[PDB]
């Protein structure tokens, strides 16, 4: 009877979007059509048989949303669901918040209205986007100021494409980033982060592929989600409710920024000679060459840390596990937390694609964690976003297009005060 | 023999040509039902193809496509006379020239034809178009090219 | 939906944009006659990106070709794609400017381009947004240069909020073929800093070093000549009109690329070059395209690299390939190269992928970048317009056509206070 | 049966035109039975057609649409003269063949044919004129050309 | 007898260079899946290794491997052919020459396959390659050489 | 996974080098043309080394090949195996230096080497852990001379931390085909001292001597006397390609022959050369090699042990066999010519075993020595560079291209100072 409604925007909400509901067709057992040869969770039903995604897309440039239109799960999918935009914000928060996202957003909030008619009970809302893109970074961020103003203790979530350090595909990436971290900082209850940098690093050393491309990072994002909201769409011996972690993560209505780390990451090859017991699953998850954001733990102390397991789990060693894992000192963890630690157990495992560069495993395990590891992954984004305004690079576009060259001396001044509050909670 | 499977390796070529270029003919479909208004009437003959493409066809790329697909037609028919060229006789062989006879034929009726894996057009169209009049076109060729594999591997057997 | 008109003006434009097409009907695979007949139906998705739909099967190339001189567009259509264009998108004028930027813009200017302005509005209205221009002229041509900039003006002035783009032919000193290159280029560049957005300088001298070194081509007419600038052009465009693993425009390039609204003059290369003797004897990998990217030889215009600094640089890539391989041979060559990329911007490199390689290919690079170093080829063409006007050479033109000295002197002190601009971010 | 084809082509064509100038028949018909002063008789026979044209004719555009029918009752004719031996025989096929000669012929009556739902040349007409007066004139047409269909059907069926 | 012993002494030595130039036929099978994009079906009969190597092979090393595998396979059924054509065959040599022609059919699915000691072919591959890919593929070489070396064994034990 | 770049300099070295990619494609089966025809997975598992990779099966040999006069190339070219290398890495100059140090070094061939350094970067950067740079030159061409003794020179300052294995042809005193090859060598040999690893000096008189006295060949022209050079450079190598029962690749040999900078002159040596009326009279085991490699008759110099000592050795085998009699002929030949080598370095010779043998031969070894008649051989030319330096005489070829007579005087310092200190540990 609960219902739950993704959200995605721009094309990094795209392709990540398009190997998450892959997933979700192929674990319940559903064909492509959407009929097959605990489905109410998510997908909705049609009486004739067939099922119709309560999801939406949005994107303003097409010939990526085109892939959907005729794609191989093109019939999977709703008609009116794939909001097409005309045309594209192309990196600039300017563009997606003044301009381009005034024109779609009532479309966008008409459909949802429409699919919360549907909805006799919502459990919460997932929202995928980028901060380094052009429609992720503008087109959500009203869309949250008027999602927001529309519903008032509604579930919030987020997954966020963080900017990995070294590795970039934007140049002026930090000025999204900083016009995000603005907005969302306000009304975001959580932000589960990514960075494609980590992904190179784990897809090289743990599934052994030379060559890998986003699909191959749209299957390790995409089943990190699965297994996050498996627990309401499958029975388990402890379920954990979307209302559930995004309460026992965030101790303050500013940090509210976890992290993810995913295990096991490993091969068809390797996984035949690597048992899985219940030990070295959650073993490797605290390993930093796991983590699944480019930052170490060692100038780190951890927060909170969720836990979701599937699968053949015994919940003894859970336990066990733990209690081997709060033995080393090397763990960090503040003096005002020390009973930290989310169990949630799910009964039905992870299941691979065809043709999975993954391995069929008996049992898994997610980690969404907060830390403050994430303080030095900003302590070089601040510095970047104060460089470029010092010789005022890239400004002229901002300006004409509405927003005001005052929000740059602003939205700063939150940014160091974020930092700050990790200062003194990290002490 | 050989033969055989040179036409079958240029029949394949050539299907994956026209899967390739698929799109094309439901755009040829849709352009020659709204020429001739036959909108209740589902195309279900390769007659009927024939005379849409004579008739009720305008587009080059669309005349392109319906020549293709009428030529998959006649590259099927000389493929099942040469096939009785080849062979003498058995069971299994003749009842599956009377099967591919029957299916390329220009009068079978093509609504109950529905292709199976890993021909995956039905699923790359619209099914609601497709079990309405595009299912049977697009699942003629892979119906006949799998009893043709089926054909050339009693064939190898005998 | 999106769309850009292309633009040609001159002798030497038009030769250009003849072969221009050649590639891009070649990439849609378009017949002379108009019908398409390619084997893909992405090809035919977005194939109204530069085409007009037409009765018939028939597609309609849209492009205005305007010549006071009408011995060239006599070449037009006696070219191989002479049957294919619209009669009635060639303009011709009665007289010539005869390589005088003074005739092409007051005496000869109106009397023409208000004929001209009855074909781009009809076409440019007929859509539903347009996306922006695309205009080839030279800048040692008259009737291509001063014409061409009036174009520039007043296009601009009836579409205020659209983007320009515009590909010119710079001069070089040992293929001096216009004596008053020093006078036109420095009549014409002067209006193109206030009053374009993008602006793309391509020379001769260095192609002509480029079919002996690079492909060796033994007898390089300007049909080769002209193919390498027009197969660079196609790569600008490519996620318009194909889909991508990374989707981007012109304006994603113009946002990303340009720091400030009065430096935007850039450097075009073309890069899976191999020649005609090595085609078995090269591996097509990354590793060799980024090596072969940022080599000197390599760049289309008569420049050093190492005169100056990278202020950014962009990349529109097309072909099937791994994410990472960009995405790290991109990082280390902002590492390796340390002192040829600006400190004050941080992550310079802008990637973009696009899935459709050309045909007879397998991988293809695409270069656009802005350097510091590209003041010598302003300050070069400012002495020697000092040179010139010490003397008072060629004066009495345009004393008696009406153009004032002061307009010399006023052109001469802002491109000279420019020249600055690219000095003073250099140190 | 290249010319076959394409006299079937020029057939249907010429049927397309017929049921054009459908409205123009029926009052050729009537000023043809008002001339003739046989009201009583049904007009379904081909050779009454012929006589009704010979004699009864007053009007250039009724002596061209009487032209243009018996045109297409000849060409029927022939077609079924080349149906006759183009083929082999089985009993469905030796039954569509006398179908045809028997109503290609003139000497047969055609009041017992009425068409069905594939073609409407019936209902366009007023009620006693498609009831008794001319539908077998009319569904004269349909009949042969759905024995044509058949006999397309029947011959891409049989194996040879 | 005597010419198809000398068959076998060749089909050994083809064999054996096979055998040296075993991984080069794997990597011959690898880069095909990979062309082909068929890393999930796996490869169950010679005919689908052919049409591999006829579409999706690129590197001439690996279409020589290729062309040595096909062409020890036409040995291997000239051979099989060649024993009814010397021999006469008793019940049991009759079943095996059947099991022969079963065994180099082309369009057998030869996924069941697994070589036995002392043929180490089987441990020359990987294990998931050996249960899943490519063992059928490896092995069939020493299952068929084992019932080709029986059935000279039987025409041997034949009286005279 | 370790890479060598094979510089080619020189007509000498272009010859020599030309049949060294043609020996080592024979043992690893590449046709002229380029398609891949070897019949064993072998040398698939190990190729990465010598040659590089291109689409198709392609397999080029990664060789740069430069030299100032354009008939050499030509002829490489239009060679039996020069259908196959980098046109790329060709970079030809048109004027041949004329056998002059200085025109290598400062007039003509200065300006190519930029031209050098781009294309050896570009052979470079491809890989990932290089052990170093085969240069293949000699000493008497001054084209090859005066160009590449100043190429060591100049990766060195560029490159530190890697290994120069450089196949030079030493001047001699009856083969002595240029009249100032003696200038030539003491120019080249100043830099072969300072900043050279390995160097390997090669005597054209004992290959003319080989051909006549051991082989006794009737028309061995250079086709044939490279052929047995190019064998020597495939055992410096030979366990870095073929795996085996004992592994040693470059500096596990450069390492160990070299006690001191001052001491690193090779004298190569190949040993399974038999005379042709003699394979079926002669049983093919490992003592009989072992009279074979410390036969004073199968080195590649005109020198005697009778007149030096040696202080390191090494002779690597090559072929199925066992460890006891490598072992125990060892240690008879280290028992009985005790007197060779010196009193105070036990252990002298290093035997590594590969298992792979060359095609059409069941059994191979190679020789490495170090020995102190590379003494005498570099003070022979020391005293005629003296003599003619006393006349001063042909300085104007020299000194009227910029050069001072400066130099002249510090190498004639540096020669003799490299010999006398080899008699202290003497
Ligand atoms: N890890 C990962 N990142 C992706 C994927 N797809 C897109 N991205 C990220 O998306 C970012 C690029 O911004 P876009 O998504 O193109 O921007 P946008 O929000 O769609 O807005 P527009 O560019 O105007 O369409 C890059 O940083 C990519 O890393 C993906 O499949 N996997
Ligand atoms: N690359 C290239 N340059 C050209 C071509 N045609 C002309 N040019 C250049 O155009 C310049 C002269 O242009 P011009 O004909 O005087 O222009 P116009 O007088 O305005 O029509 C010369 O410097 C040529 O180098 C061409 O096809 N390719
Ligand atoms: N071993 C060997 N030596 C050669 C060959 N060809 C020439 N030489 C020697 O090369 C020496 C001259 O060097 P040269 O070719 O002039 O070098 P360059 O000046 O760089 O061209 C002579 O003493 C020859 O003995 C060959 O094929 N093999
Ligand atoms: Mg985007």
């Amino acid at each position: 009877m609960r219902e739950c409604i993704s959200i995605h925007v721009g094309q990094a909400g795209v392709q990540i979007g398009n190997a998450c509901w892959e997933l979700y067709c192929l674990e319940h057992g559903i064909q492509p059509d959407g009929q097959m040869p605990s489905f109410n969770t998510f997908f909705s039903e049609t009486g004739a048989g067939k099922h119709v995604p309560r999801a939406v897309f949005v994107d303003l440039e097409p010939t990526v949303i085109d892939e959907v239109r005729t794609g191989t799960y093109r019939q999977l999918f709703h008609p009116e669901q794939l909001i097409t935009g005309k045309e594209d914000a192309a990196n600039n928060y300017a563009r997606g918040h003044y301009t381009i996202g005034k024109e779609i957003i009532d479309l966008v909030l008409d459909r949802i209205r429409k699919l919360a008619d549907q909805c006799t009970g919502l459990q919460g809302f997932l929202v995928f986007h980028s901060f380094g893109g052009g429609t992720g970074s503008g087109f959500t961020s009203l869309l949250m100021e008027r999602l927001s103003v529309d519903y008032g203790k509604k579930s919030k979530l987020e997954f966020s494409i963080y900017p990995a350090p070294q590795v970039s595909t934007a140049v002026v990436e930090p000025y999204n980033s900083i016009l995000t971290t603005h907005t969302t900082l306000e009304h975001s209850d959580c932000a589960f982060m990514v960075d494609n940098e980590a992904i190179y690093d784990i897809c090289r050393r743990n599934l052994d592929i030379e060559r890998p491309t986003y699909t191959n990072l749209n299957r390790l994002i995409g089943q990190i989600v699965s297994s996050i909201t498996a627990s309401l769409r499958f029975d388990g011996a402890l379920n954990v409710d979307l209302t559930e972690f995004q309460t026992n993560l965030v101790p303050y209505p500013r940090i509210h920024f976890p992290l993810a780390t995913y295990a096991p990451v490993i091969s068809a090859e390797k996984a035949y000679h690597e048992q899985l017991s219940v030990a070295e699953i959650t073993n490797a998850c605290f390993e930093p060459a796991n983590q699944m954001v480019k930052c170490d733990p060692r100038h780190g102390k951890y927060m909170a840390c969720c836990l979701l397991y599937r699968g053949d789990v015994v919940p003894k060693d859970v336990n066990a596990a733990i209690a081997t894992i709060k033995t080393k000192r090397t763990i960090q963890f503040v003096d005002w937390c020390p009973t930290g630690f989310k169990v949630g157990i799910n009964y039905q495992p992870p299941t691979v694609v065809p043709g999975g560069d993954l391995a069929k495993v008996q049992r898994a395990v997610c980690m969404l964690s907060n830390t403050t590891a994430i303080a030095e992954a900003w302590a070089r984004l601040d510095h970047k976003f104060d460089l470029m305004y010092a010789k005022r690079a890239f400004v002229h576009w901002y300006v004409g297009e509405g927003m005001e060259e005052g929000e740059f001396s602003e939205a700063r001044e939150d940014m160091a005060a974020l930092e700050k509050d990790y200062e003194e909670v990290g002490v | 023999m050989n033969e055989v499977k040179e036409s079958l390796r240029s029949i394949e070529q050539k299907y994956k040509l026209f899967q390739q270029q698929q799109l094309t003919f439901t755009a040829a479909l849709e352009h020659c039902r709204e020429n001739a208004h036959d909108k209740i009437r589902p195309i279900s003959s390769i007659g009927q193809v024939q005379s849409y493409m004579e008739h009720y066809c305008n587009s080059s790329t669309d005349r392109r496509v319906l020549l293709m697909f009428l030529d998959i037609c006649s590259e099927l028919n000389k493929l099942c006379q040469h096939f009785e060229a080849v062979h003498s006789g058995t069971p299994v062989t003749n009842n599956l020239l009377e099967k591919c006879k029957t299916l390329v034929s220009q009068s079978n009726d093509l609504s109950s034809l529905r292709a199976k894996y890993p021909h995956d057009v039905v699923n790359h169209l619209s099914c609601d178009e497709a079990r309405n009049h595009y299912g049977g076109v697009v699942s003629l060729i892979p119906l006949i090219l799998d009893l043709m594999k089926e054909w050339i591997a009693h064939s190898e057997k005998l | 939906m999106r769309e850009i008109v292309h633009l040609q003006a001159g002798q030497c434009g038009n030769q250009i944009g003849a072969k221009f097409w050649e590639v891009i009907s070649d990439e849609h695979g378009i017949d002379p006659t108009g019908t398409y007949h390619g084997d893909s139906d992405l090809q035919l998705e977005r194939i109204n990106v530069y085409y007009n739909e037409a009765t018939g099967g028939k597609y309609v190339p849209r492009a205005v070709l305007v010549d006071l001189e009408p011995g060239t567009m006599d070449s037009v259509r006696s070219g191989p794609f002479g049957q294919i264009f619209r009669p009635d998108n060639f303009v011709f004028g009665q007289s010539g400017a005869g390589n005088n930027w003074a005739k092409g813009h007051y005496t000869e200017g109106a009397e023409l381009v208000d004929s001209v302005l009855d074909v781009v509005r009809k076409e440019a209205e007929s859509c539903d947004c347009l996306q922006g221009f695309q205009l080839t002229h030279s800048l040692g041509g008259g009737t291509g240069s001063g014409m061409g900039t009036l174009l520039i003006s007043k296009i601009r002035e009836e579409y205020p909020d659209r983007i320009m783009n515009t590909f010119s032919v710079v001069p070089s000193p040992k293929v001096s073929d216009t004596v008053v290159e020093p006078y036109n280029a420095t009549l014409s560049v002067h209006q193109l800093v206030e009053n374009t957005d993008e602006t793309y300088c391509i020379d001769n001298e260095a192609l002509y070093d480029i079919c002996f070194r690079t492909l060796k081509l033994t007898t390089p007419t300007y049909g080769d000549l002209n193919h390498l600038v027009s197969a660079t052009m196609s790569g600008v465009t490519t996620c318009l009109r194909f889909p991508g693993q990374l989707n981007a425009d012109l304006r994603k390039l113009a946002v990303n690329m340009v720091p400030f609204p009065r430096l935007h003059f850039f450097m075009p290369g073309f890069a899976p070059l191999t020649s005609r003797g090595s085609q078995q004897y090269r591996a097509l990998t990354v590793p060799e395209l980024t090596q072969q990217m940022f080599d000197a030889k390599n760049m289309m215009a008569a420049c050093d690299p190492r005169h100056g600094r990278y202020l950014t640089v962009a990349a529109v890539f097309r072909g099937r390939m791994s994410m990472k391989e960009v995405d790290e041979q991109m990082l280390n060559v902002q590492n390796k190269n340390s002192s040829y990329f600006v400190e004050w911007i941080p992550n310079n490199v802008k990637t973009a992928v696009c899935d459709i390689p050309p045909r007879g290919l397998k991988m293809s690079a695409t270069f656009i970048g802005n350097s510091t170093a590209i003041q010598e080829l302003f300050k070069r063409i400012s002495e020697q317009f000092t040179a010139m006007f010490r003397r008072k050479a060629f004066l009495h033109w345009y004393t008696g056509e009406g153009m004032d000295e002061m307009e010399f002197t006023e052109a001469e002190s802002n491109m000279n206070d420019l020249v600055s601009e690219y000095q003073q971010y250099q140190d």
